């Protein structure tokens, strides 16, 4: 059964066709009885083949990018991860309980983009850019990739402004560059947040002192946090006057796990629209240690093989395509920032674990919160 | 001579998938439309799975594969001796053809019971920690067994040059002729040892069969084998080899990369099931031939390295399963200045004292004695509790002990010089010297006593009664440091 | 209208040649020795459902009629399912007749949503001293409960569900997750003693609901029993309005019964052997428990620690949904103290003087710091002598005792069987008297 | 029972169809009637696009696919063997190894003479 | 081309052949007569080996339901899939070919339970091994039932006297409650439990009818010699009148070490229900889990966490809830089970050490570093 | 387990005849635990378990006294008079391993001379189950000796 056996079968010889005119003037009138029980074809729409485990397999769709953008009649979007030749297999942003088999998939044709401008400042959105503050949709804002490159060597500077924290232990012995990747990492119960929560506070204090140009505005993206917490913290934000420069984006624990992996990254583009109009970012990435467990969900539903730690492998990529976008731009580029502050939960102290040691040597510094000095009511807890 | 063509259906990662050759055996050499060799491993219903002896970027969907026929082999023979080879065979020291040589396969089953008889005859290292400790017959296969850099290459590499000294002095056909297969290595690092051996001299009488880690995965895998019936030659034809596997952790690496591209399913850290059989049907290879079939011997040294002191791995496990002895070299003794570093205390012989000299027999008795001794009364002396003056004998005594079984790396004694040397530290003789010019006060043991005391020794194999005394009153005529 | 496909165990696959019914609808056996209740976990193709059995799937035969009931399991809820034992697709377990039900609500909900829930972050008083100054209750939040045998764990349970009924006006669900059914009926007739349920003509004056499933129910069945004992405490929250109580009674058998179910249905596991969904299993639970601007659910979830290992990501995937701690030691227990709630080893993130003001943080910071300095002194007591050290020393050690021993309290729910009458303390009381 | 023997021996599942629809060909002596009749069925998956969307579109019921064949395999052209073969692929819907399993035919039709 | 859609087909059955096979032979002009191979209650064997045999057929089998092999060596229907059905084998595999006619006998596991049972030694699955005929007093019942629920048992109170001193004073042990004797090998986890059996042999002729318990003792995984030493003790003792023994022993297959558990429960269930009281002893729960292990390897259901099946749990609980004590409009009757667990190296943090932990109420472990010191029993 | 199960079921004593089986069983990593070892200690009457710290003690044959244990060891099978020695031997030779904890930290000064006499009676009782065995003259250079039954029981 060789291939240049199978093309043989490409030229007819039959050279007798005594039931090759017998069906052809048969089965129409045979199709057209059965009509009623078939589905329209779908060639550039698609149909869900399987869905399950948050992974959608899609007959159709002959022209998906990868990595597009694709949209469920339900209303739900996914993302088309791998092509293959017979379906498209997409991750499902969102509940995959209301996708069935025999759905129709349709294309957006636009790779996986969030709304960025001025008007998402001030907004409490999802993981996809949709705002969940219920104050409508996002008006002056346009469309960008989660997932661009990037800037390169001749893309860049060093950092040389100092971009103040507020918090005494950081600004005096860890000072933070404007550019800069500044990982906080610590156990549980540590103050982790609090010091991105007062470097967040402190820059609504500054902008308003600043002419125009050295204004920080803060990007704050919470992945796999209650609500509660981040809705507390919205109200935190609101009280203080932080929520004028402050965008949030929100990825719960109740949420998928695509949602709680693509959230860094839709948050990352919409503080890359500060950093490329010459404005300065700041972005905390609040437990990249969960969304490391949100992409580990998603690589073994795919069935991708464990690793060190049960993690993909790629988990690195996970985080090093992230904060590699965090940058001090060129004169020629504006001159703009984008400085963020990855935050890692450890495991009783051990920083020698997979995804710890993976955002160090990522990272350009560390802020370790040591739970025996936090304890002791040093706070902040600074190692 | 009609030949069966096999179409490629597809090849990747060193392994070409190919559609026909029926008549194939399993095991064979098959021949690329490249140029390029391979073996058929699994033969399948649809499919053979070949493993390609080369790279297989040369091969593409559709290319013809012709089958030459025959098991895979390689050239033995005297005229490997001298030369470097590859994995199967084929000469890498541009030196040209190996001349006066014969191609014999490298799958052989190995003698079985009624073909053996017992190992009696010592093969001596010349590295005096083992040959005292745990000595090595003619027809053992030992483990030197270590860490990352224990100088497990240079006990082995002792072996080599110590041969060629012993095969200055030996009858024809009491001669050891060495190979030494590097399996996985870097070929920088092999032509080190090849620039040792002419140097030395030990290139006369030693194979170098190198598989570096360029080298193609069935290149390393298959280099202990081929290595082996090199080796084999010289146990099946009544001389006597001394086979070198260097890591024969780095040639089950390899073994597992074909086995899991292959699709062959993973057992222990994604390891073939059959891992046990490759190196079982290798080292079982390694015999001590009855006189009907000769005589003849093979020596075999497999090499395995630990991660962290860990002999309790998979590949460790096995090895230490297969071999007779073993040679644990450990890390922290490396660094404490016992060169080489040899854990006494896990190191054993299973051919024991019966094929090893009678003149150290007798005299390495009390030396693992007192050296057992000296270990567990080091573990309470640790902490600095108290003292006894029996313990502190024993602990002082062995400290001796300890520093005369240190030696230089590249310098491997004669067992004559041992003998006489574990005599002056065993019969105390080497007391009233401070513990640290030990390494330095046994150069005048060896120069000071007479020339000719060293060649009755030799030539009895034993101390005499008419030595035993000539030379404890010889070693009372000699002018040690310090003193 | 769906027939069955196949059989491997606890997970059958169903084959329907109209539309499939969604992934988590429920689906009913037609014609079984037993009511068989399946929930769809994923849509195989080819026309085939993949579900997870709530019963035994032993007498089930390929090409038996399956109905799909166009919904998720929908459980009975309202005030009429108090007093009484469920199971997890909603029957009757208490042999009591039929549960009077208000309505019949899915099990499977989204968390409220971001408007919906509260910022406030406030106390919620249970009327246990050493549990409303040491390690307060949030009011809405998860709270950790590290109990066990003869600690008093279950006079402590009906004693909140006491307190919360008679002081908050809230009910409470109690979601047996992979109980012992020995341990169950001992909950069930100390429930029946002490007044929180009664049976018969009076059943509408109970304060639970016992929502059980058992250990020898299949894993899907005791997957999805806390989220029946949600839907119960979320109509409570929803509908009456009511700050309720909710008790997930081991927590770590929720997870382990979703890994057992991620395993059957051919997962790959996660570091540890979990499911590699274990963080949104749990996650997708612990966010229902949260305080809206109906009511609130508060959850006191019984927490096992594996292999006495917090690092284990099954403590340390739960502890990251925790707001408070209440451990329960032997220790305090052969004391003669009730209840014996740890005051050191007891947490809270409430204790901050940013939600319970400065006069309530520094009592429970100072009442801390005292049995904290007591009680690293008991290897300089023991080894020197008790009137040995100083008199400041000693006027902590008897300072601490009179505050060790004041940590106890009367129990209402216990004074049937030990004639002490029980003690509410409230709050203002609680920081004024110590 | 007892089939006649198939004269080169092959692979499974595709090719084990064609050695079991050339044993019952044989038994008929209808060893190129079937065969000119697969040669047909080539042929007219390249004119219907409708009969090959009943090999390839995974959305057809089963019920469907097979009264299609069923109703277009009657009254000419029966054979007995095209017929009872092409009701079970599309019961199956192995329908898209009509290609593969031709070609195996072929083998073993050239192997009998 | 247009005819590119077809060049790889695929199949979403591995036995397609036999499907065609069963249209296109009949359509021979001889074998459409008197040649059809019937499907809904007889099957036939695919694939054999290692004790597994799939089975082409069985229409109309249901879920655990005994099958028969035409050699007579009979099997449960374990896998029932959308093809074939996986069939665990209660004997040697090497009798069945493939091919081989499978019946159904239309019946779930079933052992005989009642009195008839007691004083005999039975096999995993019921039939007597000690040669003395057939079970005379008895009647068949299921293997695999529903434990008793929440208002079927009742508060544990009366006490079940082991006669170990280290037992009945420091973990007193109620008729009804289900106790783990964990330990390592050789720690005296048997001597625990035939100490036990003997000492309601002495109890029993003092106390009266109503208040008599039964015991059940089940060797899993044991070797025949040692269950005929326990035997050769039990008649010494004068134990086996009350005595029921489930011997699924070494050499017996897999699903008869599996099911030998659930026989001996169902066999000591019978006092349960009735009103008298019952002990079941598994001597290795850990061995009835290795057994359990090797038929889902080999059926290519999902390994877990020590390669042992998801359900492993469900396995062990499923069984253990069955010892209930039962309520007073349920006769009274209890069933005290001593499960017994093996560890190596003294760890309770093994998977299957940990499933039956959280199951039963106590343990009682037995520690090897007690044993040497001359401890005995070497009780923690 | 039941491929290890059916070879060692067929190795019994019938009412035919009888097989003394003698069983080495390899451990792999001096582990125990290892499932192929553990499997067949359920199997066996006698389990004679060699230790790596009894041989490299010196002491062959490396059996551990504690480890090892026998079916034969009930007091109404091989009398009392030797299993109250053996229960005697392995009481001294457990109470030695509880005390060795402190021994090799402090040395044998402060255990008032009840502990200190128990240690003596086991460092004589550890060597005094070390034998030269006639197959090991090779080796250890003694000639082998074939002790009694009741010339152990007196000695011990
Ligand atoms: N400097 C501080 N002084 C006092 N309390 C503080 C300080 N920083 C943080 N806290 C409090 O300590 C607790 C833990 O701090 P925080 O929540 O910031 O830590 P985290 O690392 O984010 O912890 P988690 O893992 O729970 O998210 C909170 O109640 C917080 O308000
Ligand atoms: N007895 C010795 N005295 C002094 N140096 C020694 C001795 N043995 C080895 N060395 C040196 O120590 C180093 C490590 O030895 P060697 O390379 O032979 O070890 P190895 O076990 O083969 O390590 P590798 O993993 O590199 O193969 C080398 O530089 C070697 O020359
Ligand atoms: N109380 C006791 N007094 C004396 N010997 C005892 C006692 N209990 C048990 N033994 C003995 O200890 C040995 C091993 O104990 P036993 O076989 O009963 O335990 P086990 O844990 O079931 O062992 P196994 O792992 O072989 O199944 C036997 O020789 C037995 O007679
Ligand atoms: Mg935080
Ligand atoms: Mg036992």
């Amino acid at each position: 059964a060789d291939a240049k056996a199978l093309d043989e079968l490409r030229k007819p010889k039959f050279s007798s066709k005594y039931l090759i005119q017998h069906v052809s003037q048969k089965l129409i009138p045979a199709v057209k009885e059965w009509e009623k029980s078939y589905q329209p074809p779908v060639i550039h729409l698609g149909r869900v083949l399987s869905v399950g485990d948050g992974i959608a397999r899609v007959y159709g769709l002959k022209s998906v990018q990868a990595g597009e953008l694709v949209c469920f009649d339900s209303g739900v979007k996914g993302m088309a991860l791998n092509l293959q030749a017979d379906h498209v297999g997409v991750v499902v942003f969102g509940n995959d309980s209301v996708i069935h088999q025999g759905d129709l998939v349709y294309r957006t044709g636009q790779i996986v983009n969030v709304p960025i401008g001025p008007g998402t400042l001030g907004r409490v959105t999802d993981g996809l850019g949709q705002p969940i503050d219920g104050k409508g949709p996002l008006t002056n804002v346009r469309s960008s990739l989660v997932e661009v490159k990037a800037p390169g060597i001749i893309a860049r500077q060093s950092v040389r402004e100092p971009l103040f924290t507020g918090v005494k232990a950081v600004d005096a012995l860890v000072p933070i560059g404007r550019g800069q990747r500044e990982l906080i990492i610590g156990d549980r119960q540590t103050g982790k947040t609090a010091v991105a929560i007062d470097a967040i506070i402190h820059q609504k204090n500054c902008n308003e002192q600043v002419p125009k140009a050295q204004r920080v505005y803060c990007v704050y993206v919470a992945v796999g946090q209650k609500r509660s917490t981040v809705a507390q913290l919205v109200k935190l934000f609101t009280q203080t006057g932080a929520m004028r420069y402050t965008i949030m984006v929100s990825a719960t624990a109740s949420d998928a796990a695509p949602l709680q992996f693509l959230a860094p990254y839709s948050g990352c583009a919409m503080a890359e629209y500060f950093r490329d109009t010459g404005k300065h970012g700041l972005i905390i990435y609040d437990d990249l240690s969960k969304q490391s467990v949100a992409y580990r969900q998603m690589s073994l539903l795919l069935r991708r093989p464990p690793g060190r730690e049960a993690f993909p492998g790629d988990v690195f990529y996970l985080h090093s395509r992230l904060l590699e976008r965090a940058a001090k731009l060129s004169k020629e580029l504006g001159g703009g920032s984008l400085t963020a502050f990855p935050v890692i939960e450890t495991q009783a102290g051990d920083v020698s674990a997979y995804i710890a040691t993976n955002v160090i040597s990522i990272t350009d510094g560390q802020i370790f919160l040591e739970t025996e000095l936090f304890y002791k009511g040093i706070r902040p807890a600074l190692n | 001579p009609v030949i069966h063509l096999g179409r490629v259906l597809s090849v990747g990662d060193g392994i070409a998938r190919v559609y026909g050759l029926k008549s194939v055996q399993a095991g064979e050499l098959v021949c690329f439309d490249s140029g390029v060799k391979g073996m058929a491993l699994n033969l399948q219903a649809d499919h053979v799975g070949v493993v390609v002896f080369g790279n297989d970027s040369v091969i593409h969907q559709g290319d013809l594969v012709y089958r030459t026929g025959q098991i895979v082999n390689v050239p033995i023979g005297p005229g490997t001796l001298g030369r470097v080879t590859d994995g199967l065979g084929q000469p890498i020291d541009g030196k040209g053809p190996l001349t006066n040589v014969r191609s014999s396969l490298v799958e052989v089953k190995a003698p079985g019971i009624i073909a053996r008889q017992s190992v009696r005859e010592p093969l001596f290292t010349g590295v005096k920690a083992v040959d005292a400790l745990v000595p090595i017959g003619r027809g053992q296969r030992e483990l030197i067994i270590g860490d990352r850099q224990t100088g497990k290459t240079a006990v082995a590499i002792d072996a080599i040059i110590h041969q060629k000294n012993c095969n200055e002095q030996v009858p024809k056909a009491q001669r050891v002729y060495c190979v030494y297969v590097a399996v996985g290595q870097k070929r920088s690092t092999v032509a080190q040892l090849v620039k040792l051996f002419t140097q030395t001299g030990a290139m006369r009488y030693t194979i170098m069969v190198s598989a570096t880690a360029s080298d193609a995965a069935p290149l390393q895998f298959l280099a202990p084998y081929s290595g082996c019936a090199m080796a084999e030659y010289f146990r099946d034809t009544g001389k006597h080899g001394l086979i070198i596997y260097d890591d024969l952790s780095k040639q089950s690496v390899a073994y597992r990369q074909m086995s899991l591209l292959l699709r062959r399913p993973p057992g222990r850290e994604a390891f073939p099931g059959d891992v046990f059989y490759l190196h079982s049907r290798l080292l079982e290879r390694a015999a001590k031939l009855s006189k009907e079939l000769g005589g003849g011997s093979l020596t075999a040294f497999p090499v395995i390295e630990t991660q962290a002191g860990d002999v309790s791995a998979y590949i460790a496990t096995n090895v230490i399963s297969i071999t007779d002895g073993q040679i644990f070299l450990e890390t922290e003794l490396f660094y404490k200045g016992i060169r080489p570093a040899l854990n006494v205390g896990l190191s054993v012989s299973r051919v024991g004292s019966a094929a090893q000299f009678p003149g150290m027999k007798q005299v390495a008795g009390t030396l693992k004695l007192e050296l057992a001794q000296y270990r567990e009364v080091a573990a309470f002396a640790q902490f600095g509790s108290d003292l006894d003056a029996a313990t502190q004998y024993v602990l002082e005594r062995g400290a001796r002990l300890t520093e005369m079984l240190k030696q230089k790396q590249f310098a491997p004694i004669p067992i004559e010089r041992q003998t006489v040397a574990v005599y002056a530290a065993t019969k105390g003789f080497l007391d009233k010297v401070r513990v640290q010019d030990i390494v330095a006060a046994e150069e005048a043991v060896i120069s000071q006593v007479n020339p000719a005391v060293f060649k009755i020794l030799k030539a009895n194999g034993k101390i005499t009664p008419a030595l035993d005394a000539h030379l404890k009153a010889e070693l009372r005529k000699v002018k040690l440091p310090g003193a | 209208a769906g027939y069955v496909s196949q059989v491997i165990g606890p997970v059958v696959d169903v084959r329907f040649d109209g539309e499939l019914p969604s992934i988590l609808s429920s689906l009913e056996v037609e014609g079984h020795s037993v009511r068989l209740v399946l929930e769809v976990a994923q849509h195989m193709g080819d026309n085939t459902v993949r579900c997870i059995a709530m019963d035994s799937t032993d007498g089930l035969v390929r090409g038996q009629k399956v109905v799909d009931t166009g919904s998720p399991i929908k459980v009975p809820v309202g005030r009429g399912t108090l007093g009484r034992i469920m199971n997890v697709i909603g029957e009757p377990v208490d042999e009591q007749g039929p549960i009077d039900a208000a309505d019949i609500w899915s099990i499977h909900r989204e968390a409220p949503e971001f408007t919906e829930q509260s910022t406030e972050q406030e106390i919620l008083v249970t009327g246990i001293k050493v549990v409303d100054l040491l390690a307060p209750y949030q009011r809405g939040g998860k709270i950790g409960l590290f109990g066990g045998a003869g600690v008093g764990k279950t006079v402590l349970i009906m004693e909140l569900i006491n307190n919360v009924a008679k002081a908050h006006g809230g009910f409470s669900v109690f979601a047996g997750v992979g109980e012992r059914t020995r341990e169950g009926n001992d909950l069930y007739r100390e429930m029946i003693e002490s007044g929180v349920i009664k049976l018969g003509a009076e059943r509408g004056n109970s304060k639970c609901t016992l929502v059980y499933g058992q250990m020898n129910e299949p894993p899907g069945a005791r997957a999805r029993v806390a989220l029946t004992g949600l839907t119960v405490a979320e109509y409570f929250r929803d509908i009456e309005g009511q700050d309720v109580l909710l008790f997930v009674d081991n927590i770590f058998r929720f997870t382990q019964a979703n890994s057992e179910v991620s395993a059957l249905l051919g997962r790959i596991p996660s570091a540890v052997g979990y499911q590699p969904t274990l963080a949104t299993d749990l996650g997708g639970l612990q966010e229902r428990i949260t305080t809206t601007t109906k009511g609130s659910i508060t959850s006191v979830q019984a927490v096992y620690v594996p292999a006495d290992d917090l690092t284990d990501p099954a403590p340390a995937t739960t502890f990251a949904h925790l707001d408070a701690t209440t451990v329960l030691s032997r220790s305090i227990a052969e004391l003669g103290i009730y209840p014996a709630v740890d005051p050191l080893d007891s947490t809270s993130r409430m204790l901050n003087p940013n939600v319970i003001g400065a006069e309530h943080y520094n009592v429970a910071r100072g009442v801390q710091k005292v049995l904290q300095d007591y009680k690293n002194l008991q290897d300089i007591i023991a080894i020197l002598g008790m009137d040995e050290l100083s008199e400041e020393d000693k006027l902590t050690v008897a300072r601490a005792r009179k505050i060790q021993r004041f940590l106890s309290q009367p129990f209402q729910v216990a004074e049937v069987f030990t004639g002490t009458p029980g003690k509410y303390v409230d709050l203002a009381d609680t920081i004024s008297g110590f | 029972l007892k089939l006649p023997t198939a004269p080169l021996q092959l692979s499974g599942t595709s090719a084990q169809i064609a050695t079991l629809l050339w044993q019952v060909a044989a038994k008929e002596n209808q060893l190129d009637k079937v065969q000119d009749e697969l040669y047909q069925f080539i042929e007219l998956f390249k004119q219907h696009s409708e009969l090959r969307r009943l090999a390839t579109d995974p959305f057809v019921p089963t019920l469907v696919r097979t009264k299609i064949i069923s109703s277009v395999l009657k009254d000419s052209g029966a054979s007995e063997i095209t017929k009872k073969l092409f009701e079970a692929l599309a019961d199956e819907g192995a329908l898209s190894a009509l290609l593969e399993v031709t070609v195996n035919y072929e083998e073993l039709m050239l192997a009998h003479k």
